């Protein structure tokens, strides 16, 4: 599953509805992502939208917004994020939307333990894909079967129902870990 | 005369589930490995000799060893002659388990 | 381990 | 947070205009441009 | 009780570094192991 | 019905039925109950009951009769509390014993089959 | 010796047939009894109580899933979707059998569905299917009661079988709130629970049920072994 | 032995269920399995049925503590196994002093009607003989309280039993437990147990009334509630001072409204006070039979009287052990088996 | 993250086709089948026999793991996988670094060793717990990253030393209870006074302090935390012996006579739990082992 | 619907007199029963179990706690600090009365502690203090006991007592972990609890009082 900013992600667990965090509404959450993923990449376009997404979602509306923006003003993404928030915060009374002492960010608790989690969390309504690099594509098995004709070797793949290929760096790797018998019977047997 | 005799020697309570743990995780047999191979001088040879000895292990009683994993089996012989329980093959039980597999996480 | 190889006697 | 400025020409050399601008508050369109000359360069060194 | 250093400061990352080495010079590749894995889940939790 | 008839031997005599069992000549040890809706333990009681009036082919007449459906046969026999059977031998104008409490069967074949 | 616990409801609204929610407030709650009442109670409320639904839809002369028929603005596979939402009632543990006969140029709706004596539908106007021609529309369908989120196999075909993986959750959403009663040097609490539901059940016996599931699962322990 | 005991007269046996009248609604004698459909449609005098005086003992002395039985057994096979079940229960029996001529667990039942079944005592149980001669001189000696499941009061001798132990409870300082959870006869109405009783209704201590007890047994219709009807509370009662006003008696320490595991009231010398509770046994319909509420309300006030004997009239000692009660009974009702339905 | 250093785990498809052949030993053996082509159809319609010999010759028998774009030495290693349901590999978080493997998406192939003496190499050369130094310099390799080191950060982090932990001076002649006599309210709320470790982990869990709430915990052990040339803030000193010595972090209540046991540490909870989760990890691998 | 629910306890060990450690097992459980169980009881047994502990102590003669007495190996705070651990059994409502009125050149164990019948020490071998000198002295305790977050502020500072404000933790450590198990077609679940305790109640006691506290709060959503 990947967002539209360049962050992608393998789908790790599956959690049940009442184990996971739900804001001061109840509302359980509907994904979790690492937040050390931002630092790294440096794409902070990411959490404009998360916040305003949530706007959206308060207030039955939807925002086409064309880039760089900040021609008109300075820091006019901020002032629109925040005045929405703002808006949807005030005409639904939903004072944890915009918390005015650490803007877009609210104090989740947790779902298996109704405990609020020390620091406020950042929490959005992003625009999440499906890719195409599905695992059933990728998975792979073979104890034995077809032969190359001149080689004697598993074909290739998945579609002829190959093996793994060991080359190169791979034997430099277990000539260094000295294992000669795991090095022979990749050869040979 | 020294006054720490006991200071450094009250047993740690709480330990029973830092216990289990590595009961499960291999850490028996990892912890043991090493203090099998404290003693000896090239590692290499060390580890051939386990193997020789696994080796003649299945042949001499060929129709117990699929399960057994004979190596585990020689292991647990060579530390088993010096105190060290260590159950036979370094075998594992479900004593609670009305059902054919575990989850495993 | 393919250095020597093992003997036994 | 702070200033991205002085980016590089690909013959080297630097650039007259500075990217005085974080990534928070959000760069311009020139100065947005000037930043993927540093960006092709980062992909054209991982496959070299 | 072990021989152990009560740490009073922030163990950023040098720091853990550093305790890992010391931890296996004094107690060796199979004690350091249980280590990592009960300080991994410390570290998780918190 | 036919072959797959209605499976209860104990038809819970109410009506003239049962008034007419201390009226009636025998030869072989009855039994009478008075249980109720909820019928307590009377139940634990019951199961045993219908389990005998099966047993005893011809001889025993196993039967009970429901108290709060009328009211008047929870005070006809003095009734006071739920388990309420009655070891009957004939008594068209003598006495009986009454089994109360609660017994599991097997001890109470041996009392119908050492006394009574 | 001060006050005693009294719990009520609050405020009740019935937003919609199958939408329903309900508010309720605790009164002088000692320190930590708040805590755990409302997380257990949400732990309950969110996964115990049980609803049922359909989850296998028959239809007579159909290929497979993804077909049209002549005379339906919808799909096959549209019709089982919209078919999920459907929401009813009962108490009785065990599956049953329903069935809907329709002739043509109608438009089908909840309220067209046959139903066995001790299960109700509790909307009437859920669009379920839409008609344009005169065909008769003949479609079986299983009731079931379970607990939780259940998967099933696509086995049993017939000349189709469809089956759908129905969500067992009468209880829409949950939350709680614990507060202040400043009663002076003792530490007191007021607890206010939220609770939504779909309609299958009602505040007041959702939490009935969750309270009741929930003695259920503490209960071994009172014996002894 | 310190502890005030719970002398227990009435019978000597297991799992006697007392009032049998109308309930809310009928169950079908066609195919049973669990015939108990009315764990949940009772009329409060099966919304809690409790158990023996016996049986209370195993409640109380799970918890442990000192609790006891007086009265006899049969002697015959009935009997016998009557010494090796309250013996292999936790209750006393080294006061015995057995008849030798009845049909133990048979109250015998002959006739005394003008016709079909209209029939009454002849010579009861073997167990069932306490007469004022037959009257153990212990009782009222090593203990303060007394229970009756007040079977003894359909039987005339019973009572003469257990009054000529009010000069045995005035001998020595005693006090009577009567959890009265009428059976049939008692249950029946206002006059019934007002007069012809006499004696238990008004001469009783540490009692144990009901409000149905009270209900029944006073104004039949006017005395509706008397809060209520106001938001969401049901419909039982705002019995009080007012409401034992006619049925009130002296030389107590502090007796107890039961009306099952519902609402109760205490009385003390210097403040009346009130508590609430409810009737519940659904968890798993196969499990249950809202037994022992007789059991394991009693046992929760007399474990409390034994732990902290300072009890008296003492607003917050005894309002806790209601409420205690009120939660001990609640339980005990929906357990599989009572012996292990007893509280640890 | 639930896995050991010394496991992996493998999917239930993935593992049917590597160990087919040693279940066909396991129904052939245990007389659950009788003929190659009996075992193989008994196979191929998935009996839930097969499993459990499909969780029973795995169980001791290493696979070596192996990262296909290879880097360094530690790109192959072995691991004693277990049956996960699903169909992905878990791999423990501390060897990703040894892989260099992030989960953006990677894919990662086994290799199953058949001869015994080759299962002996891989048990006994290639696990992760003899193999915790890098060849270059001599460096840990499995070291606590970004979301770990993070958490042990926050846990050891303290209090708030200075003019974040008070607004106004603690000077502030005021507050003294003051008369010409001792005999006045005596709050004193000052910072709790724990017996040990798991008196102050047992305050911590009934909600009592903070993570960072400062307390005073008395020391029953040597001087471990690192101090330096350091200078005694202030030292009181009675008209008798008290010898009241107040450091920059400990205070020490030494005597005239005898008895020099009152070492008190101004610490946080945070810092008792990583202590005590270090010590208490110690003492159980040394007893579980014997 | 077979094998209904009960527990099971396998091990159950008394290391030393004021300790206590159990494990138990629970019965077939469906999917997500076992979480939700072991938090609820995780969070009852934590606190919510009455504990018995002193709160206050009358020493006279002393008029703060940095007052040592010649005599006494321990300082007044140290005394008030092995005044803290000690491990009281009983089902007091309230407070009562206690005193420590000895003059010997010896040891001081719990037995000192002059208690009302319905509190009974749980161990013998604690200490107290060191006594060297033949002097009285005189500490007038203060028993208590509450439930397990409970929070009070200092009072009674006319008569110079010293609070000795504690935990009224009977528990000391609780690990509750789930088990499951598939037959291919069920997913049969299992609970594992690990429970420590102080001594003042075995720690089988504990399953059945922090269920029974917890099942008084359910109770009253039926009324």
């Amino acid at each position: 599953v990947a967002g539209r900013h360049g962050n992608k992600g393998i789908i790790s667990r599956i959690l049940l509805r009442q184990d996971m965090p739900y804001l001061q509404d109840g509302r359980p959450v509907d994904m979790i992502f690492n937040p050390l993923g931002v630092p790294s990449r440096m794409n902070v376009g990411q959490i404009f939208e998360c916040s305003l997404g949530l706007a959206g979602s308060l207030l039955d509306r939807h925002y086409r917004i064309a880039p760089f923006d900040e021609r008109y003003e300075q820091e006019a993404s901020r002032k629109l994020v925040f005045s929405e928030l703002y808006e949807a915060s005030k005409q639904t009374a939903n004072p944890w939307v915009f918390e005015p002492e650490y803007p877009g960010k609210s104090r989740i608790f947790d779902g298996r333990t109704g405990d609020p989690f020390e620091q406020p969390v950042i929490i959005g309504n992003p625009y999440i894909l499906k890719l195409i690099h599905q695992v059933d594509d990728k998975i792979h098995g073979r104890s034995s079967g077809h032969y190359a004709l001149v080689t004697q070797q598993p074909l290739r793949g998945r579609a002829k129902q190959g093996g793994q290929r060991v080359g190169e760096m791979e034997v430099w790797a277990l000539e260094g870990f000295g294992v000669a018998h795991i090095l022979q019977e990749m050869l040979t047997y | 005369k020294d006054v720490f005799m006991e200071a450094k020697l009250e047993r740690v309570p709480f330990l029973e589930e830092q216990m289990r743990k590595v009961n499960e995780g291999g850490g028996v047999m990892a912890g043991d490995i090493d203090r099998l191979m404290k003693s000896e001088d090239n590692r290499f040879a060390f580890v051939n000799e386990i193997a020789a000895e696994a080796t003649a292990y299945v042949n001499n009683n060929r129709d117990e060893y699929g399960h057994k994993k004979a190596i585990h089996h020689v292991l647990s012989n060579r530390m088993n002659d010096a105190g060290f329980a260590r159950p036979e093959a370094y075998l594992e039980t479900e004593p609670f388990s009305p059902g054919p597999t575990y989850l495993k996480e | 381990t393919g250095f020597k190889g093992f003997v036994h006697h | 947070v702070g200033m991205r400025g002085l980016m590089s020409d690909p013959q080297g050399q630097m650039i007259d205009l500075p990217i005085q601008s974080n990534l928070r508050e959000g760069l311009s369109l020139t100065e947005y441009i000037i930043s993927c000359y540093g960006a092709r360069k980062g992909v054209v060194d991982t496959a070299v | 009780r072990a021989n152990l250093v009560f740490h009073n400061k922030a163990i950023d990352g040098t720091a853990m570094k550093r305790l890992i080495s010391r931890l296996i010079d004094h107690f060796g590749m199979a004690y350091t192991s249980h280590i990592l894995d009960q300080l991994k889940t410390l570290g998780f939790q918190q | 019905a036919k072959h797959v008839r209605e499976d209860y031997l104990v038809k819970k005599l109410s009506a003239n039925e049962i008034t007419e069992l201390v009226r009636g000549e025998r030869n072989v040890p009855l039994i009478i109950d008075f249980y109720a809706t909820w019928c307590g333990p009377c139940i634990l009681m019951a199961q045993e009951l219908e389990m005998l009036a099966v047993e005893y082919e011809k001889n025993a007449m196993i039967v009970k009769v429901d108290t709060d459906d009328e009211y008047e046969f929870a005070r006809d026999m003095q009734v006071r509390g739920l388990p309420t059977l009655y070891f009957i031998s004939p008594d068209p104008n003598k006495d009986a014993i009454r089994t109360e409490g609660l017994i599991p069967i097997q001890m109470m074949r041996d009392i119908l089959d050492n006394d009574m | 010796s001060t006050q005693t616990l009294q719990w009520k409801c609050v405020e009740s609204r019935t937003d919609s047939k199958c939408l329903h929610y309900g508010r309720f407030i605790l009164s002088p709650l000692m320190k930590g009894q708040a805590d755990t009442i409302g997380i257990a109670m949400r732990r309950a409320l969110l996964g115990e109580i049980e609803g049922t639904c359909i989850t296998r839809a028959k239809s007579e002369k159909i290929p497979h899933e993804y077909s049209t028929i002549l005379g339906i603005q919808e799909s096959v596979h549209e019709i089982l979707m919209n078919l999920k939402e459907i929401v009813l009632r009962s108490n009785l543990y065990g599956t049953c059998e329903a069935s809907i006969c329709v002739r043509g140029p109608r438009g089908v709706t909840a309220q067209d569905i046959i139903l066995p004596p001790y299960v109700e539908i509790v909307d009437n106007t859920q669009h379920i299917a839409s008609l344009t021609e005169p065909i008769d529309l003949c479609i079986g369908l299983q009731l079931e009661r379970n607990r939780g989120y259940h998967i099933k196999a696509p086995n049993n075909f017939q000349d189709g079988s469809f089956p759908i993986d129905a969500l067992f959750m009468p209880v829409r959403n949950v939350n709680h709130s614990i507060h202040s009663y400043g009663n002076g040097n003792e530490k007191q609490e007021i607890l206010f629970l939220e609770i939504w539901t779909n309609g299958s059940l009602t505040p007041k016996e959702a939490l009935y049920e969750a309270s009741r599931n929930l003695i259920d699962l503490l209960i071994p322990f009172l014996h002894a072994e | 032995g310190w502890p005030p005991l719970v002398c227990c007269f009435g019978a000597a046996q297991h799992a006697f269920v007392p009032s049998g009248r109308p309930a809310n609604r009928l169950i079908d004698h066609q195919i049973h399995e669990a015939l108990k459909e009315a764990l949940w449609a009772p009329d409060k005098f099966i919304r809690a049925p409790g158990g023996s005086a016996g049986g209370v003992a195993i409640a109380l002395a799970s918890l442990g503590g000192r609790v006891a039985f007086m009265g006899k057994l049969g002697n015959d096979d009935y009997g016998q196994t009557m010494l090796y079940y309250l013996n292999v229960k936790s209750v006393q029996t080294r006061s015995v002093c057995v008849d030798d001529k009845r049909w133990t667990a048979m109250s015998q039942m002959k006739i005394a009607k003008r016709g079909a079944l209209r029939a009454t005592t002849v010579k009861p149980c073997a167990e069932d003989s306490l007469s004022k001669s037959e009257i153990n001189i212990d009782v009222l000696k090593e203990a303060k309280m007394f229970y009756l499941n007040t079977s003894s009061l359909v039987d005339a001798n019973m009572r003469k039993t257990t009054m000529r132990a009010l000069k045995i409870s005035k001998k020595l300082g005693s006090v009577i437990f009567y959890d009265l959870n009428l059976p049939l006869p008692l249950w029946k109405s206002g006059e019934e147990t007002k007069s012809l009783i006499q004696q238990v209704w008004s001469l009783a201590d540490v009692i144990e009334v009901t409000k149905q007890e009270l209900e029944f047994l006073c104004g039949m219709n006017p005395p509706e509630e008397f809060d209520t009807k106001k938001n969401q509370r049901f419909k039982f009662e705002h019995y009080e001072a007012d409401i034992i006003a006619p049925l009130w008696h002296e030389n107590l320490k502090v007796l107890f409204v039961t009306n099952g595991t519902s609402k109760i009231h205490y009385y003390t010398k210097e403040h009346n006070g009130a508590v609430l509770g409810v009737e519940d046994a659904p968890m798993s319909p196969f499990t249950q039979d809202m037994s022992a509420s007789g059991d394991g309300l009693v046992a929760a006030l007399m474990r409390m009287l034994a732990v902290q004997p300072h009890l008296i009239t003492d607003k917050e000692y005894l309002e806790r052990s209601v409420k205690y009660a009120i939660n001990c009974g609640v339980i005990e009702q929906w357990i599989v088996t009572r012996q292990q339905g007893y509280p640890p | 993250p639930s896995l050991s250093l010394h496991r992996c785990g493998l999917p239930r498809e993935i593992a049917i086709e590597l160990f087919q052949t040693f279940v066909i030993r396991g129904l052939i053996r245990q007389h659950l089948a009788s003929n190659i082509g009996v075992a193989k159809r008994k196979i191929r319609e998935k009996e839930p026999i097969v499993w459990k010999i499909l969780q029973e010759v795995m169980q001791g028998h290493p696979v070596l793991l192996n990262r296909a774009p290879t880097l360094h030495r530690l790109g192959i290693q072995a691991f004693q996988p277990i049956l996960v349901e699903g169909r992905a590999i878990c791999l423990h978080p501390l060897v990703c670094k040894g892989f260099n493997a992030d989960f953006d998406g990677d894919q990662m192939a086994v290799h199953v060793p058949l001869s015994l003496e080759a299962q002996a190499e891989a048990r006994l050369l290639m696990f992760s717990h003899m193999n915790l130094l890098s060849p270059a310099i001599g460096d840990p390799i499995s070291v606590p990253t970004q979301d770990m080191l993070i958490g042990l950060y926050i846990l050891t982090s303290g209090n708030r030393r200075g003019i974040c932990a008070n607004r106004y001076n603690p000077w502030n002649h005021k507050t003294y209870q003051n008369e010409r006599i001792d005999d006045t309210n005596y709050k004193s709320m000052k910072e709790p006074f724990f017996c040990n470790f798991y008196d102050a982990i047992g305050a911590y869990r009934q909600k009592r302090i903070h993570l960072d709430s400062p307390l005073w915990l008395r020391w029953q052990l040597d001087q471990r935390i690192i101090a330096s040339k350091e200078a005694p803030i202030e030292v009181h000193y009675e008209s008798l012996g008290t010898y009241h010595e107040i450091y920059a972090h400990y205070l020490i209540i030494r005597s005239v006579k005898k008895e020099i046991i009152d070492i008190y540490i101004r610490t946080t909870v945070g810092h008792i739990s990583l202590y005590r989760e270090i010590e208490e990890a110690i003492q159980g691998f040394y007893q579980a082992c014997s």
